[PDB]
This record gives structure tokens, C-alpha cells and sequence, in this order.
């Protein structure tokens, strides 16, 4: 399936 | 089998926002290297997704490819939009990122932003010509993916 | 998952030397697409490997990436050198190709030219500053890869 | 495992 991009919403 | 140590370190530095290490490893040959042990993100994908503004700026000024697609067909603008990074999304667009680009499932950055509940990102995309009627492979538009609570995003795309 | 129809057609046209079709399908977005069904070659990889000069030239003029690596770490210069395509190699070098680049196994273009017995290619790479002492992951230099029959290439390298 | 690049030596 389609997986989320590398990254995250909050730096903390 | 795996990335060279130099490329692995560059990728990790992009992710970590360690711009001094990025500057020491980045060359025209390595700037668009790919993380073969993950989803083939480039340094710019990592910097964009982890909101590393200084790194994004450096990469863009040193040959990083705003059109590079990872294993799933995502460009770095998808990463920025999915995770709500407004300044990063702005820098990518200013360096010629295509707003209506689509991944392997035909999700555009606007599909990502809408699904993730990012109003100002959605609005930014629209002004640069993002098409809110584009259907992904499922037949869903970015409006279709908006969570019910987000009536403001619904109103915008509507 | 497979490539889009448009990307499949561009990759095929590149391999075929069908420049007219390349012209129709080549955009900033697609010029460096990857053959996810095979070894992730870009259009430039295919054009370079199959000695499609008109297509190589067109792709380079439209932003094709001389530094793009395929699934095994090869850049298009690797493809040109492995298959003895002198003009393509020269075009890649003229458009910024780095001669000392190495794949995932640390094979350089010169290792390829040497192993494949491509005398003119070896000379060209040397004439352009390739390092004949670079070892691949087996500990082998390009000289080590020259077949014993090929005494002229041996002579050329040492 | 290392395989050949996409391409071929001779156009014919």
C-alpha cells in the first residue's frame, strides 16, 4: 500500500 | 548493498538538520543520492519532511532536485505538505517545485495537505495553481479526503 | 505498482532512440523518471546504454541528470562506458558527468571500460582525469580487470 | 548481486 512520506509534523 | 558511508551520513545529516555536516558531504554527485534502505528519499526529501529550513535552503542552492521522486513517487513538496511545513513548502515552490505533481497513486501535494488538515498549506498550493478537482487513482479529490471537522478546509477547496 | 503510461512510453522511446516520442513526453517532471519495473534506469541511462545520440543530446538539453544513479548505483556514464559508446561518453562529460564516480560495488566507469575491453573509452576517461588506482569492493583496480589478451589496454593503464 | 547496465554494445 501507500506509505507516509519521510518526515514528521513537529520538531519536538 | 547499502549506501556509501558518505551518502548515509549526508542523508542522516539532512534528516537531523545538521547543516554543517551537509555542507561537508554535499557535492554535485551526492546531492540527489537516495536512501536505498528506506523509501529512497533524497537529502531534500528528508530535510523537507523534518522541517530543516537551513538544510532545505542550502540543498536547493546546490543542485537538489525538486522533481526527484522517492520509491512511492513522492516529491519533496509532498513531504513538506504532509507534515505542515509552510516555510519549507514556500522555499520549494520558489525554486520551481510543481504544485500539481502526483505520486504513484496520483496523490498531489494538495491531497496530502487536505487529508492532514493543513489549511494554510492548502491555501498556498491553491494560489500557485493547485487543481482541487484532480482525482487520485481511487477517484478522490483533495476535498474528498478532508476530515469532517475541517469545514474551513472544506470551504476553501469548495 | 508500475510506472505511469506516460513514463513507460518515455523510457521505451529513450531505449529505442525514438526522439519524436521523447520530445512529446519529456517534461521537467518526467525527464528523470525511473524504470521501477527494471533496474530504475532513467531515460538518460537507456539512451546512453543503447547509443541513442539524438535522444542523449535532447535529454541533456532538457535537464536530464548526469548524476542520477540506477538501482545498482550506476550513472549514465557507466552505461556508455560498459557498452563502448564513445560519443555518448564524451557528450555526458561535456554536460558535467564526473568520471571518478562509483556504483554500489565501487566500480567506476573506468573499471567498466577496462573489463569490457573498450580501448578508446579507457583512453577518453584517462584523457579526462579518471583515476586508474581506484579499487572496487573486491580490492580490484581497473587494470586488474583487463583480460590478459588485452595487452594494449594493460599498457594504456599502467 | 551485480548485474549489467541497461544497454548493448552494437546497434545492429
Amino acid at each position: 500500500q501507500r506509505e507516509s512520506p519521510d518526515g514528521q509534523s513537529f520538531r519536538s | 548493498m547499502g549506501n556509501s558511508e558518505a551518502d548515509r551520513q549526508l542523508l542522516e545529516a539532512a534528516k537531523a538538520g545538521d547543516v554543517e555536516t551537509v555542507k561537508k558531504l554535499c557535492t554535485v554527485q551526492s546531492v540527489n543520492c537516495r536512501d536505498i534502505e528506506g523509501r529512497q528519499s533524497t537529502p531534500l526529501h528528508f530535510a523537507a519532511g523534518y522541517n530543516r529550513v537551513s538544510v532545505v535552503e542550502y540543498l536547493l542552492q546546490h543542485g537538489a532536485d525538486v522533481h526527484a521522486k522517492d520509491k512511492g513517487g513522492l516529491v519533496p513538496l509532498h513531504n513538506a505538505c504532509s507534515y505542515g511545513h509552510y516555510e519549507v513548502a514556500e522555499l520549494l515552490v520558489k525554486h520551481g517545485a510543481v504544485v500539481n505533481v502526483a505520486d504513484l497513486w496520483k496523490f498531489t501535494p494538495l491531497h496530502e495537505a487536505a487529508a492532514k488538515g493543513k489549511y494554510e498549506i492548502c491555501k498556498l498550493l491553491l494560489q500557485h495553481g493547485a487543481d482541487p478537482t484532480k482525482k487520485n487513482r481511487d477517484g478522490n479529490t483533495p476535498l474528498d479526503l478532508v476530515k469532517d471537522g475541517d469545514t474551513d478546509i472544506q470551504d476553501l477547496l469548495r
